[PDB]
């Protein structure tokens, strides 16, 4: 898809809330 | 009134003109 | 940078920084990066004239004719050009919609010809822009009003 | 000038061009303000709200003092953010805490900040909420860019504790070469 | 392969295969094959526009001016193009039917040069697709409306 | 698909678009159905009824369940029934004569399809048409195609049948050299 | 057939494209008939009749008995007309004068003809103006058109007597270079 | 160059303009272009009747 792995990838670096 | 009239005329007009056919 | 549908994705490649430094958490995760090439202007030719738009403007929405990549049953190689045997001047506002992302109707439209070029193209007619969508109605149902034994039942023909 | 914008920032021609074109197909470049970054910052990240945090980084984003700053001074901070050094990111991001546009934060005022991040991060926690911990993840932030104990931050104090953060090190330039 | 007119006899041709195991036939006729070529865009000079189509949609109807050969008249050998000292927009119309097979009539057309440009290329103005027909009988009416002794008579002029 | 499609038939990429190109005229790529059969193949046959006989081999083209598949899947099928084997395009056949779909053709199965054939052909038969011919003419299949002279046939009761009538197989291939 | 009208016409394929484009402009290409030339002759040939000749050369060029023929057989008879054999021009020319159909010209016959191209003349000839000359501008045929001095001029009769008339021979091979 | 304060009267044209065909390439409508181009050419500007207000605008 080449585009859900950016757009996922930005949501997944906000994931960082401890 | 008068839309419903031209309608119908119209209607088995264009029947007519395909009947032609 | 990229484009089309990723054309603001660079203003969210900046504010990601603003949380880099209290990233408190030990690790976040590394970019997606790939191999990388630049857009090209692809060039159509509907019917002997020709338009062009870089590819990204194309892939904007892969559910479509061109937006997908089957478009290629009409590219000829020999031209290097997609060619189309249909209206050119129809495809224009198709071509615009691709651009902007919404759509319109030239309001001259026999409106046969508008619905299955929109079809041809795998374009929805429901999505035109309500800014002009009524008269599409409109142009619709006047269309659609425009196109419209023996003994027993003997006596019942004849009387209607 | 397209060339006077080159050779200001780091990107090149052809990313400049491509990017002012994306530029102009939401706004017709007349000035990006608050109100279309709180739309184009929040296109990205469902299930939270990114208007807040866009109103830090927008204040902190304008060189002017208007409401809306320009296109120019939008890549000429474009660059430093995404392929820019690491101790001018620091440098922004100290613009971006100081609310108050002094240079001295306080504790409430970056948690304020941190919250906008947590807050956007969602509805409903993934893990366990706590809502104390914004009160401690800028506590135990206190600790680190503080060298005096007093409750301000100034850019060096503020500094002098994150360049040695390996993981925020290689994470802050990810985008300084992938176009 | 072919197209065109014969752009869907490889479904017949493919269908046929049903009927030779029940065939009790000895020995049916050989198949028709004869001289193949692949189409090309010939290409339309209607004043400096470009217009590029196969043989296959030209040849749709061969009892017209396209389909006939009498077309090399204004085939500019010159240039490959058919050029055509006429109008670049009602030539659209021809060109979007002959793609169909059925006629439109855009709503701002003069309707004089209308069915002039019809009889020009042989086209019947009879055979006008319904999708929009009867508001050409319209102009139609209203055009025509518009258009529109010494001492023993003279005494007959001067009363009237 | 173009060439997940050209990997799989026997024409070139020209003669795929060629028909791509006529097949996208008179149907917006919804899927061609019976609904286009028994027009199209009707079409043709002026005194001749074409839906009776079409019934069958659409569903036999289909190797789904559904009523209106796919071009590719139209396409599959036109390359084995033109450019195919014997040994296939015998097999597709008698899925078509195989109206139950199990491998198992009576007598009367494939008499349904030799009265859609004899009604496809006209109003009067040319010749004296007498309705026990349609009766007979299956048969002359069975006679030959029932090794066992039970009264159904299977698939390579039929096959090993289907391969000595040398004139069947000059039959069969007539039509892979047209284009 | 462009190909097979040049095997008949002596005009070029530029020649034939540039003026089959004037032809087929003027008229939707459905035939010429004699009220068209009862019109383009009278702009041609103002202050005057334009009619009673014009109904002469038409039927001339009328190589079949209907009233319309085609557009081939009017290029083909241009080409005699023009830069055709002298031989050929003066049976096509007797032809014309040839108004019975039968081939023998009556000195009333031609006397028409004449009362024709004098009323066509205009309105008052530069000379004076007299109907008696019509009746000797025929008689002056004869006694050098009519061998046998009967009164009837036969083809080959007209033709003995129409080679040796240099300024005629000049006359009618004026127009085979003008293009 | 009658008008520097619109897009092409300023040199904000290049970040459009293909040096790579001598050419300003730009992704718009070529039906509405015209109208930009025959009021560069007069001064003034008409409006076709049969336009979704909206693309004009726009």
């Amino acid at each position: 898809s080449l585009i859900e792995s950016q757009h996922h990838h930005l949501l997944h670096c906000l994931e960082k809330t401890t | 009134f008068s839309r419903i009239y031209h309608q119908n005329q119209r209607a088995d007009k264009r029947r007519a003109q395909k009947k032609a056919r | 940078m990229a484009a089309g549908v990723a054309a603001w994705l660079p203003f969210a490649r900046a504010a990601a920084i603003g949380w880099m430094p209290v990233a408190n958490c030990p690790m976040p995760l590394a970019p997606a990066d790939k191999n990388k090439r630049q857009d090209e202007l692809i060039v159509l030719n509907v019917s002997g004239r020709r338009f062009q738009t870089w590819r990204t403007t194309l892939e904007r929405y892969p559910d479509t004719l061109l937006g997908s990549t089957e478009k290629e049953f009409f590219f000829n190689e020999d031209t290097k050009e997609y060619f189309f045997d249909r209206d050119p001047e129809v495809f224009r506002c198709v071509l615009n919609f691709y651009r902007t992302g919404k759509l319109h109707y030239p309001r001259y439209e026999c409106i046969s010809a508008y619905d299955d070029e929109l079809a041809f193209y795998g374009i929805l007619p429901e999505i035109i822009g309500d800014c002009c969508y009524e008269e599409y109605k409109d142009r619709k149902r006047e269309n659609a009003e425009r196109l419209m034994l023996s003994f027993r039942q003997t006596m019942w023909r004849a009387f209607e | 000038g397209l060339e006077q914008l080159e050779a200001q920032t780091n990107f090149t021609k052809r990313e400049l061009q491509v990017l002012y074109r994306g530029f102009k197909n939401e706004c017709p470049s007349g000035v990006v303000n608050e109100d279309t970054f709180k739309q184009i910052y929040a296109q990205f990240f469902p299930h939270g709200d990114a208007s807040t945090y866009a109103h830090y980084l927008f204040n902190a984003f304008d060189t002017t003092q208007t409401g809306s700053v320009k296109f120019e001074d939008f890549v000429t901070a474009l660059s430093i953010l995404l392929r820019g050094t690491v101790h001018e990111k620091l440098r922004w991001t100290f613009n971006l805490y100081d609310i108050n546009k002094d240079g001295y934060i306080n504790k409430e005022e970056m948690m304020d900040i941190v919250k906008a991040i947590y807050d956007m991060m969602g509805k409903y926690t993934y893990p366990v909420l706590k809502e104390d911990t914004p009160r401690q993840h800028v506590d135990v932030f206190f600790q680190k860019m503080d060298k005096n104990k007093d409750g301000i931050v100034t850019l060096d104090e503020f500094l002098e504790s994150c360049q040695e953060d390996d993981n925020i090190m290689r994470s802050l330039q990810l985008f300084q070469n992938v176009m």
